[PDB]
RNA sequence: GCUUGAGUCUCGUAGAGGGGGGUAGAAUUCCAGGUGUAGCGGUGAAAUGCGUAGAGAUCUGGAGGAAUACCGGUGGCGAAGGCGGCCCCCUGGACGAAGACUGACGCUCAGGUGCGAAAGCGUGGGGAGCAAACAGGAUUAGAUACCCUGGUAGUCCACGCCGUAAACGAUGUCGACUUGGAGGUUGUGCCCUUGAGGCGUGGCUUCCGGAGCUAACGCGUUAAGUCGACCGCCUGGGGAGUACGGCCGCAAGGUUAAAACUCAAAUGAAUUGACGGGGGCCCGCACAAGCGGUGGAGCAUGUGGUUUAAUUCGAUGCAACGCG
């Protein structure tokens, strides 16, 4: 979660958080709890994930 | 006034609102400035220019402490936080941390319902 | 412009001063296709512009036109099912467009006694920056210093 | 009698199988306090709402309830419903290895009995979040909705009831046979284990496909193929899974289950097109960028209407209206 860094830094640079919880575990957390939509999400993802 | 010189800038990015308080170490807040309170109410408070002007407005009102080293603690999500921080190193701060401070339950609460728009 | 880019046709510069500038700038103020009537506005226009401001004739133009360019100017967008007026830059042969364009209107705006007198005294206006083209420039910045949150 | 079906014993393996008890960490809400100050929240935009009685932000301490991120996986276990932190106790099943034992003890099953999501019901607790009802704000022509702000039953626990679901692989159970390929998961044997190997042999499972079948779509050794045993159910659409009666239920209702009348269709799968406020790519003064108009005025001319003895007939969205 932290960074830090000596007097060599310019940029922020923290991709940490596109790593771990921005993006996916956040949004994820704002709507409904349902056990449903879940399992055919989670079905169709691992059913799109294929060649 | 107090002199402080080390603090912590929480900013509390939103969907809808970024918040910035800049503080010292033992959590006392030492000013605050908001993207609504900033001009541009409404879908224009959720910007990272207003997020950005907000933290300009924030490194302002804390010249009475001569803060010059400060961690940065990020919440939330939103079109903010990522401009926010910038402002703070164009506003002459040390910025030393960078945490991400987003509150994940581990399963607790159920979330609301909502949005068939 | 669906398909095609374009190329852009050559104008004849000024046959008094050898300027396209001011070429653009008497198609600007031409109506009906009389040209020969809008160049005698405007060499009588700036030439009562040079007498007055006693510069010389077209850095007088050039001076007056410069108050008058816009920086940035809004844009609609429309793209996530809402009406975004963006700003954006401007091109500086846009740029110079807008300026003759808001110069040449604002002069058909005003009240005085011949075009070359209405014009003459907008271009004087505009080099002191308090005529009517510098509100509208004005204007467009304030449109576009508004809504700056949208880049 | 016999062992190739079924079962027992020995040794292990994996597992969110079940029931009871305890505990842990994040987070939400509330309460008390410190800093601090003008907004916060919300939306497409807003407003209701909260806020100078000091909110939101932030730090400290506390209480309480529910759920258990990451692992997490067309992964696992269970007859099905279903089961997800960690630990203990009680407990069910499955699978594998070698050997021993019983010796057809088997399969299916009408009535019967049990288990059976969610919502609901009863009694007693609990109540943080979420949220039917409800209230307010919006949106709208209206909005008893979608969206926003609150919010009670309920969701959680104990015991009892209910007894149903798109309770679904829309595929009853048990057994046998019939080409293959790539995986996953869990055992076990053999070989230089010369490593994250090589060769087999089981259990469960996923995707694709051959013959075959199928109306087609598709199924395809986990069959919808080729057979056998037993059960359940169907007989045009509606009326109607309804009424009456019976049984069950505290009730809600559940189950069993018609007829009159009415239609000549209702249906399945696939094809061609058209359409979509579906998706991708592309064009045109289509939009955008501009310039000049029309709609306002007077007149010209055409039309509708009205009038008239007649105001000849035809053209009428675009593509009729100085048109024939």
């Amino acid at each position: 979660i932290k960074v830090r860094e000596n007097e060599p830094f310019d940029v922020a640079l923290r991709r940490f958080k596109r790593s771990c919880e921005k993006a996916g575990v956040l949004a994820e957390v704002r709507r409904r709890e349902f056990y449903e939509k879940p399992t055919t999400e989670r079905k169709r993802a691992k059913a799109s994930a294929v060649k | 006034r107090k002199q402080v010189s080390d603090g912590v800038a929480h900013i509390h990015a939103s969907f809808n609102n970024t918040i910035v308080t800049i503080t010292d170490r033992q959590g006392n807040a030492l000013g605050w400035a908001t993207a609504g309170g900033s001009g541009f109410r409404g879908s224009r408070k959720s910007t990272p220019f207003a997020a950005q002007v907000a933290a300009e407005r924030c490194a302002d009102a804390v010249k009475e402490y001569g803060i010059k080293n400060l961690e940065v603690m990020v919440k939330g999500p939103g079109p903010g936080r990522e401009s926010t921080i910038r402002a703070l190193n164009a506003a002459g701060f040390r910025i030393t941390n960078i945490t991400d401070v987003t509150p994940i339950p581990h399963n607790g609460c159920r979330p609301p319902k909502k949005r068939r728009v | 412009p669906r398909r095609r880019v374009i190329g852009q046709r050559k104008i004849l510069p000024d046959p008094k001063f050898g300027s396209e500038l001011l070429a653009k700038f008497v198609n600007i103020l031409m109506v009906d296709g009389k040209k020969s009537t809008a160049e005698s506005i405007v060499y009588s226009a700036l030439e009562t512009l040079a007498q007055r401001s006693g510069k010389s004739e077209l850095e007088a133009f050039e001076v007056a036109l410069e108050n008058v360019r816009p920086t940035v100017e809004v844009k609609s967008r429309r793209v996530g099912g809402s009406t975004y007026q963006v700003p954006v830059e401007v091109r500086p042969v846009r740029r110079n467009a807008l300026a003759m364009r808001w110069i040449v209107e604002a002069a058909r705006k005003r009240g005085d006694k011949s075009m070359a007198l209405r014009l003459a005294n907008e271009l004087s206006d505009a080099a002191e920056n308090k005529g009517t083209a510098v509100k509208k420039r004005e204007d467009v910045h304030r449109m576009a210093e508004a809504n700056k949150a949208f880049a």
